């Protein structure tokens, strides 16, 4: 989930949008 | 500012300034 890719590995925008409604 | 680790309030954060008047779902344990 996004913890496991935003904050135990590093972000990206990518990865950020897929969670914007 | 987005090409970090992102913890938190500072994950939460970054979802408001990108997602923008979208808004997001923020879901830690999924």
């Amino acid at each position: 989930g996004i913890v496991e890719q935003c904050c135990t590995s590093i972000c990206s925008l990518y990865q950020l949008e897929n969670y914007c409604n | 500012f987005v090409n970090q680790h992102l913890c938190g309030s500072h994950l939460v954060e970054a979802l408001y300034l990108v997602c923008g008047e979208r808004g997001f779902f923020y879901t830690p344990k999924t």
